[PDB]
């Protein structure tokens, strides 16, 4: 779902 | 791809009553991905509800989103006269998201039958060689009605045009325009005319007429 | 804060294109997603594609596919809408929407649904030429007449494109008034009436004026509407 992916981009900035 | 029904079109309340809205969706919409957003007359739409369930900070709190699978719900628990809108959902559970046709939420009161005025074409218009006639519906409630242009008693279909107001904000009916457009002749290659109006609050047809003449 | 704003109304021939765009102003452009949404003309909302900025990452509604082509220049935090081929049916207002997060801005974690909208942008598709409308009067009559009560009013023709605004005595007369969605006319020209009621009585002793301005064309009109 492509509305999906901004949520694994901000789970992956927040780790850094 | 997800068909999203909103049901019903139209849902007429009075102000302080509890509003719930349905959505019912042809597949099961994936994590509850369903939002549900408000326009008011001239404005983009603003956010609710998302995840079904989820109100974001700021929105008040007389709003309220249950349901899963494949049948939602939006709850309004006391009706404030901002609220009567229109409200739409929408899934994003999948990447082909799709919204619903929307509901509209009018305000509810007493039967009111239109006041009916008819307006011949200016002589300015005439020159030009078109002839608009003009019926006016003021002022009635709820918005069905149904207006019938005749000239010299007979019936006219296709040469014309209506358009309804929407709600009003001060007292909640509604008013509606029909306009008959003609050729300067036959305008004047006629004598009578005739709008004549169905409506709930009436049990005979209204009937507005004028000759070429007056005035 | 995170604000939408888009470009201003178009008009196109059926066949070309039009490119709208959005620019953003508040919160983070490139990791959040980017919807256009669409109204066409007295219907409901219409999801066209979106876009997230951080790799071009673009996804289509499948009827738009071959038409469509959504950017987003993270140098000036603007996104853009292009559709091509544009045809009649894509006379519509034009929306951007941002999703929103948890903050509830904050530049938080992503919600999926459309927290910020643009302001809309007016696209009109039609064979029709710019023109300002002819204002003719509604003339009161004893067949608009009844007790103390008169109806009068200006019927606003043969104008394109979409808006006018309509008002009575330069704003003086405000209640009473009603002026109806316009309608299309099969010439490809719009129309529409503004009527008011006032007090018989005052049909000697009062002028009444509707000022019809229609920013499309330039055009401001005054006409004086006496009894028949």
């Amino acid at each position: 779902n492509w509305f999906n992916i901004t949520n694994x981009l901000w789970l992956i900035x927040k780790k850094k | 791809e997800i068909v999203l029904t909103q049901s019903p079109g139209t849902q007429s309340l009075s102000p302080g009553e509890r509003a719930t809205l349905s959505c019912r969706a042809s597949q099961s919409v994936g994590n509850n991905k369903l939002a549900w957003y408000q326009q008011r007359p001239g404005q983009a739409p603003r956010l609710l509800i998302y995840g079904a369930s989820s109100r974001p900070s700021g929105v008040a709190d007389r709003f309220s989103g249950s349901g899963s699978g494949t049948d939602f719900t939006l709850t309004i628990s006391r009706l404030e006269p901002e609220d009567f809108a229109v409200y739409y959902c929408q899934q994003y559970g999948q990447s082909l998201s799709t919204f619903g046709q929307g509901t509209k939420v009018e305000v509810k009161r007493t039967v009111a039958a239109p006041s009916v005025f008819i307006f011949p074409p200016s002589d300015e218009q005439l020159k030009s060689g078109t002839a608009s006639v003009v019926c006016l519906l003021n002022n009635f409630y709820p918005r069905e009605a149904k207006v019938q242009w005749k000239v010299d008693n007979a019936l006219q279909s296709g040469n014309s045009q209506e358009s309804v107001t929407e709600q009003d904000s001060k007292d909640s009916t509604y008013s509606l325009s029909s306009t008959l457009t003609l050729s300067k002749a036959d305008y004047e290659k006629h004598k009578v005319y005739a709008c004549e109006v169905t409506h709930q609050g009436l049990s005979s047809p209204v009937t507005k007429s004028f000759n070429r003449g007056e005035c | 804060q995170v604000q939408l704003v888009q470009s201003g109304a178009e008009v196109k021939r059926p066949g070309s294109s039009v490119t709208v765009s959005c620019k953003a102003s508040g919160g983070s452009f490139s990791t959040y997603a980017l919807s256009w949404v669409r109204q066409a003309p007295g219907r409901g909302l219409e999801w066209m594609g979106g876009v997230i900025p951080l790799l071009t990452i673009t996804n289509y509604a499948p009827r738009f596919q071959g038409r469509i082509t959504i950017t987003a220049d993270r140098s000036t935090s603007t996104a853009y809408l292009e559709l091509n081929s544009l045809r009649p049916e894509d006379t519509a207002v034009y929306y951007c929407a941002r999703e929103g997060t948890t903050g509830w801005g904050w530049l938080g974690k992503p919600i999926g649904a459309f927290a910020h909208w643009g302001q809309g942008t007016l696209v009109t598709v039609s064979s029709a030429s710019t023109k300002g409308p002819s204002v003719f009067p509604l003339a009161p009559s004893s067949k608009s007449t009844s007790g103390g009560t008169a109806a009068l009013g200006c019927l606003v023709k043969d104008y394109f494109p979409e808006p006018v605004t309509v008002s009575w005595n330069s704003g003086a007369l405000t209640s009473g008034v009603h002026t109806f969605p316009a309608v299309l006319q099969s010439s490809g020209l719009y129309s529409l009436s503004s009527v008011v009621t006032v007090p018989s009585s005052s049909l000697g002793t009062q002028t009444y004026i509707c000022n019809v301005n229609h920013k499309p064309s330039n055009t401001k009109v005054d006409k004086k509407v006496e009894p028949k």
